[PDB]
RNA sequence: UUGAUUUUGAUUUUCAGUAGGAAUACAAACCGCGAAAGCGUGGCCUAUCGAUCCUUUAACUUUACAAGUUUUAAGCUAGAGG
RNA sequence: UGAGUACAAGGUGCCAAGCCGCAAGGUAGCAGCAUCACCCGACCUUGAGUCUCCGACGAAGGGUUCGAGGAAGAGCUUAAUU
RNA sequence: CUACACCUGAAACAAGCAAGAUUACCCGCUGAACUUAAGCAUAUCAGUAAGCGGAGGAAAAGAAACUAACUAGGAUAGCCCCAGUAAUGGCGAAUGAACAGGCUAAAGCUCAAAGUGAAAAUCUGAAGUGGUCAACACAACAGAAUUGUAAUCUAAAGGGUCAACCUGAAACUAAGCUCCUCUCAUAAGUUCCUUGGAACAGGACGUCAAAGAGGGUGACAACCCCGUAGUCGGAGAGGAAGGCUGGUGUAAGGGAGAUUUCAAAGAGUCGGGUUGUUUGGGAUUGCAGCCCUAAGUGGGAGAUAAACUUCUUCUAAAGCUAAAUAUA
């Protein structure tokens, strides 16, 4: 232990010889995954690769501003779509029963998604018989033979261009932002003692 | 301030949801007493009798003074842990005492 | 690598530049292994190059969650640099309506004033503002808008 | 009569020009003695002394991380227990 | 809490180019060093007035102090040596 | 008292099951010192070696008594990050996870518990009959079982009342594909000189090439022989602990939505105390003994102990489950 350099942080203190991980399989592994995926396509041929995924906001204050692919559709949403979980599943839709909708907009996105899905759908019944729910589409669709990816057919755009208005500037200029944030933080701070005062002056 | 972060009111503005639209739950129905339950429990109660500590608490309740109430609580708290479960047991015992009067 | 290393040029010099008196030995010479005796014979080291190493500071956080503490900062100077040139010029000439810059979409939350602003007017949508940020924004012919 | 006091920081001695011990010169105070200038940050000067963790104390719109009120528990600055 | 008069991004001593001049020297002042000033925050100190008035806001005015900081960004990735 | 029934235990016999082996990876236990702290007890090495008990092709884990408090997310497992961070530690040496976010992979299901009571609707064996005869379908007779088998049900519900709209064991009957194993076959110089024991060398003339990877032939040979390439090609044989897809289609079986005096869920377990042990988990990280020992809007959880008011989230104390993962 000699010079000005930063205090070391021990690494190999235990017996690591038993505990090392090697990455050469990676090479072949990637490849394997490829073929797997491909062999899925072939065995699934008429149907799409990835099953239908709703969308939500991310779980953290910092992530809220972004968009994320959900695991499943909210029963509430399937209702507004008019699909039973079971059916949606026979369709290739992904359902999640513990998720709940606390916003109108979160219903909207997924409705739009579901509908979009259905509209673009082709359904093969036992040969030459037709059916009703989510319905069933004409025998000629058998010839249509669509191999498609879900991002192409059922996507989600957003562009950041924020529209400008002057009248509002005239408006917004009359308040004071700092003062605001301050008095607010303040209110949250002293709320408890204040309510307690109300209760105490009331009794 | 609802539209703002940091107000006593949570920042963001969301379109609220209807009573009809809200999450259907079951698991939230937990502490229900089905009459079947209730009856069965009463049956077995009579079939059973009280437990010795339950008896102690009972005497204390029948008396009714401040000291007696305290002791009822203390015992419930002490045998069961959880001041709360104590409160609950006091409730149950009182119910049986009161219903026994009639 | 190997042919660059000292060893090659040390071959046959017998001490390998570790000295004839003090040669290259085990932990005893290191002064004990690792951070050993920092507080004792290594006092001078610790004190001198890592002063304040031994001791305690103020307040334990049992579980610290960083996500909610997350607050990227922006400075006034980079504002116009966020939105394109098209915008600030086109509303330098056009006074009919004024530009709205959302710091949010850029991944920032609080706006601090650092430099100074063009005399051309703006609206800035941000989570928080510093006394001076608002000062300079307003004085420029601009407006502060609170987001969530 | 209590200047054996309130704030900080600096300087000199030993010196890795680290710490610690001493002492000095300032700037802000609040005082005591004297008519007053003045002199008082302890003993005429050169010795008389002690870190991390822990505890205890003084003073403070520091925290307990869904929200509160308590009780309790953590802190920041500084003494004492070595 | 946040690099506080929107039109700022300084002063001084050393000092390089370019331009003058045969020369003596003159002009200019990049980088660095030293120093003084301003700034954000810690710790102190001060405050008209304002409002969602009991807690926040702020015109004016400061520090013997503290900081791995501002003041026209210097980084990030790769290889090698010690 | 006898016959007889039932509960309990016993012997012989019939048909089946376990006993050891395996070591890399996996599971449940048990468990140290050398070493590092320049000494040394806490600590570290480290839940590490050795020891014991269990498996499998993987094991384990898994459908929340999870996170998070946001415009929320949502089984398990691996990768990347978060991170060397929060925390733990003679706060010394040194220990040290996870949420959010980017990916790989994707999958969800079975019980207990009011409801056959218009009737045990159930399970096992079976002389036997058909069969692809070890594997399938029926089956006279026998046992199991109301101290309860099967249908509904599993909280995402559900019962009851409507109901658009759906399904198909039986039998009959056509055509096919997948995967595995063992075999059989395929270009073009052995022309000429020189040196050699040998030409596969150096020269001269030639050829094939979706074949000039590599071998063997007396020497550094595309062309002499095996091969290589066309070949996820062609031909023959046998396979599936007895692979996979049709068409009619019976008794029978579902159910979006709608409404409704309905709506029931695991106990010496959860929780507490104490003592050990373990984790970063620090006055409630996990676990184990002993002592207490529940509840029923109850019960868990919301990274500081205890009340009290309000909000949030999940349903423990029964089970199954492919994939991505690990393999000295
Ligand atoms: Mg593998
Ligand atoms: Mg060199
Ligand atoms: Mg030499
Ligand atoms: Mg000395
Ligand atoms: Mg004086
Ligand atoms: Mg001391
Ligand atoms: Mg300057
Ligand atoms: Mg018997
Ligand atoms: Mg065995
Ligand atoms: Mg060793
Ligand atoms: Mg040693
Ligand atoms: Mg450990
Ligand atoms: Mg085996
Ligand atoms: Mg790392
Ligand atoms: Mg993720
Ligand atoms: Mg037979
Ligand atoms: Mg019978
Ligand atoms: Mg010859
Ligand atoms: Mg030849
Ligand atoms: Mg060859
Ligand atoms: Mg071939
Ligand atoms: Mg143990
Ligand atoms: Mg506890
Ligand atoms: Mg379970």
């Amino acid at each position: 232990m000699k010079h000005n350099n930063q205090l070391p942080v021990a690494q190999l203190r235990k017996h690591q010889q038993f505990r090392i991980k090697t990455f050469f399989n990676q090479a072949a592994q990637k490849k394997a995954r490829l073929h797997a995926r491909r062999a899925q396509a072939a065995a699934v041929f008429p149907r799409p690769t990835e099953k239908l995924q709703p969308v939500v906001r991310k779980q953290t204050q910092r992530y809220n501003k972004s968009t994320k692919l959900g695991r499943g559709f909210t029963l509430q949403e399937l209702k507004a779509a008019g699909i039973s979980a079971a059916f949606a599943q026979s369709i290739g839709i992904k359902v999640d029963h513990r998720r709940k909708n606390r916003c109108q907009e979160s219903l909207e996105l997924n409705k739009k998604r579901l509908l979009a899905y259905v509209s673009k759908l082709v359904l093969f019944p036992r040969h030459q018989g037709k059916a009703k729910k989510g319905l069933v589409n004409d025998t000629a669709d058998t010839s249509s033979a669509a191999q498609n990816a879900l991002q192409t057919s059922v996507p989600l755009p957003s562009v950041s261009k924020r529209e400008k208005a002057v009248s509002n500037i005239a408006e917004l200029r009359k308040k004071k932002v700092y003062r605001i944030i301050r008095q607010e933080k303040t209110n949250q701070k002293w709320d408890g003692k204040r309510k307690a005062k109300a209760q105490a002056a009331a009794e | 301030a609802k539209g703002q972060a940091v107000g006593i009111n949570k920042g963001f503005i969301t379109t609220q949801l209807e009573k009809k639209l809200q999450k259907h739950s079951a698991v939230q129905r937990k502490g229900k007493l089905g009459k079947r339950v209730a009856l069965v429990r009463q049956v077995i109660r009579e079939v059973t009798g009280f437990a010795p500590y339950e008896k102690r608490i009972i005497e204390l309740i029948k008396a009714g003074s401040a000291k007696d109430s305290k002791k009822a609580t203390k015992i419930a708290r002490k045998r069961l842990g959880t001041h709360r479960r104590a409160k609950v047991k006091k409730a149950l015992l009182e119910e049986a005492v009161r219903a026994q009067r009639k | 690598v190997s042919h660059l290393k000292k060893t090659r040029k040390l071959r046959g010099h017998v001490s390998h530049g570790h000295g004839r008196v003090g040669k290259h030995r085990k932990g005893g010479c290191r002064g004990g292994r690792g951070k050993a005796g920092g507080m004792h014979h290594h006092r001078i080291l610790m004190e001198k190059w890592h002063p304040g190493y031994y001791g305690k500071l103020g307040m334990r956080t049992f579980h610290l969650k960083k996500n909610p503490l997350h607050c990227p900062v922006v400075n006034i100077d980079k504002l116009w640099s966020l939105v394109s040139d098209a915008t600030r010029q086109k509303y330098a000439e056009d006074k009919k309506k004024v530009p709205v810059i959302d710091v949010t979409k850029a991944g920032f939350f609080k706006v601090l004033g650092k430099g100074r602003l063009p005399n051309q007017p703006v609206v800035v949508k941000a989570k928080y503002f510093s006394k001076t940020a608002e000062r300079r924004i307003v004085a420029v012919g601009g407006a502060c808008v609170l987001t969530a």
